[PDB]
């Protein structure tokens, strides 16, 4: 299972922001014209329409992951390997062969 | 997206993650910050939950199927070609018996 | 490196999509994260208040902080005595640590955090499906007393057991508005005290500087055009979708999560015993379950068509 | 909550008491997606409800 | 058992019940004292 890691939201919000390339799982982003944003304080910035979100979402491994995931496999040809239990007169010999 | 293995790495501690879990980033509409954001179902939940039965179940044979190797133990089939050179010691005269 | 100085890390407001009022609201204990995948029916929660901790941020584990409400951007201590799970009906509280609860709860389509009492008195609710689990291929409500141990992985309800990290980053500027005066036609920068403030303003020209005490600035007609902030935020912060990050945005430091999934041996049920018939060429299986229980058969020939039926009933 | 019964009661002093009826009261959602609460982000649409 | 009528008495304050319940008594797996039991459903159940 993947985890949804979103970042804080990027502000620079009188101005422009340019979306970049990261290496980071299924790093999506996106850049919003014009927001204003609140939060618990009122306004955030100064300007008032030219204020640029950038939005950030990539994908990481849930902390239960170690325990509860799968692993992918391919198989080729399988070998044979028997244990036998010979007993040729009165001796018993036990013995594994490919 | 949305089906089993969409998200892949090497191993649980490896740092080149690879993953497509169709991601869209949405408009902010309310006037508090927000990160509004869409996504595809787990692949690896769908696929647990659609998994059917597995090998240790439906394996032919009688077969039990093991991990920590991968092997299918006790499978019933075929015949075997076995080729024994007994020691000489073993047999015995045709006097003695 | 992982830290458990929790000193240096500070609680913070999110944005609740359900409140105490049915209504989204900014609360000091959101819901972040949920996990559910114990065999036993625990469920990991990730607030923004952190549980066990003081004010100052020593350990103490009677107690929780959050971040007020309040103009002066302080914390605040409250016992752990208020802090209620529930996602149906009541939870019980397996353990806490900083920012993560541990609760066993029943299924519900929802999860709720409480502040029961007091001054800062709310709650958030999140949906998520906690739904019931169980070991093995038999159905049980809570485990038998007599049953077959198998291998089923739990939450460690200590909590210095660690199942991952959370990256801890600085703490973003957060703009307040009591910060503004707005005199006559001129604006003016009031600081919380004798405490450093710093103002970003757009009166015509980009203006910044810090501020212990009141100031006229230049040519700002409206508040609106100037905004202000604590330039004594130090403390480290979650990546919280919530916040605005800072300007510098790398990991500063990291925390543990608690409450690793282990495994352990768990009880579960044996069914009755079958009755079989025995006719020419085949089985009758006379089977008695109260739950739903799993027959699995399969021929031990080159064909294995196997039939899987969950059986409930006579 | 959904439920099948309503029920007024007086918990506490002399006149302890309740009164039980009859109604199917259901979740109910606006628009032609189900929900739970309604959501921070999506659309804004015309519904109904009592004032306060 | 499991049908109508795994329980049979002349009367109901009779000493000679007769029953076949399918009653399998169990090895103990746990430390505490215990007698654990598995036993077929109530015919006269089923039948109601």
């Amino acid at each position: 299972k993947f985890h949804t890691v979103i970042p804080s939201p990027q502000v620079k919000c009188c101005g422009s922001l340019e979306c970049k390339a990261s290496s980071k799982a299924d790093y999506t982003c996106r850049v919003f014209g014009g927001v204003y944003p609140f939060m618990w304080g009122g306004a955030q910035c100064f300007c008032d329409s030219e204020n640029t979100q950038l939005s950030e979402a990539y994908v990481e491994f849930a902390p239960d992951c170690t325990i509860d995931h799968a692993v992918a496999l391919k198989v080729h040809t399988a070998a044979l390997k028997v244990g036998l239990r010979i007993v040729y007169g009165n001796t018993t010999a036990h013995l594994d062969t490919f | 997206p949305g089906a089993f293995g969409d998200i892949q790495a090497s191993s649980l501690y490896a740092t080149d993650i690879v993953a497509r879990t169709d991601i869209r980033l949405l408009k902010p509409s309310v006037k508090n910050i927000h990160v509004p954001y869409t996504q595809a179902v787990s692949g690896y939940e769908m696929w647990k939950n659609n998994s059917g039965r597995p090998l240790q179940e439906t394996a032919p044979f009688g077969c039990k199927i093991e991990v920590e190797p991968l092997r299918a133990s006790n499978c019933a089939y075929g015949h075997i070609p076995i080729s024994i050179d007994i020691p000489d010691a073993a047999f015995v005269r045709s006097s003695e018996s | 490196s992982i830290t458990d100085d929790f000193t240096l890390t500070s609680p913070y407001l999110g944005f609740c999509p359900y409140c105490r009022h049915s209504a989204p609201c900014f609360s000091p204990i959101k819901i972040e994260n949920v996990w559910d995948e114990s065999d036993d029916g625990s469920i990991r929660i990730q607030v923004s208040a952190q549980f066990g901790y003081n004010q100052a941020g020593t350990a103490d584990v009677t107690k929780f902080r959050y971040m007020s409400y309040d103009h002066d951007h302080d914390i605040k201590e409250d016992s752990m005595e208020k802090i209620a799970i529930s996602t149906s009906g009541p939870c019980r509280r397996l353990g806490h640590k900083g920012y993560f609860l541990l609760a066993q709860c029943p299924p519900g389509d929802s999860v709720t955090v409480s502040i029961t009492s007091g001054a800062s008195e709310n709650s958030c609710t999140v949906e998520k499906k906690i739904r019931r689990k169980f070991v093995g291929r038999e159905e049980y409500l809570f485990p038998p007393v007599h049953g077959k141990l198998l291998k089923c992985h739990i939450y460690d309800h200590l909590k210095e057991t660690s199942a991952g990290y959370i990256t801890m980053h600085r703490p973003g500027p957060h703009a307040y508005k009591s910060y503004l005066k707005e005199a006559s036609g001129e604006v003016y920068i009031k600081p919380p005290s004798g405490k450093n403030v710093t103002y970003e303003c757009k009166c015509g020209d980009y203006s910044t500087g810090i501020v212990s005490t009141q100031t006229k600035m230049n040519g700002c007609t409206k508040a609106r055009q100037c905004i202000a902030y604590t330039r004594d935020q130090t403390k480290w912060v979650f990546n919280s979708p919530d916040l605005i990050r800072h300007t510098d945005h790398s990991v500063q430091g990291k925390l543990h999560i608690p409450f690793r999934l282990t495994p352990t041996v768990c009880r579960v049920p044996l069914a009755h015993t079958p009755t079989v018939t025995k006719w020419f060429k085949g089985i009758t299986l006379h089977l008695t379950a109260t739950r739903p229980t799993l027959l699995t058969t399969r021929k031990l020939g080159l064909r294995a068509d196997a039939t899987a039926e969950w059986i409930t009933g006579t």
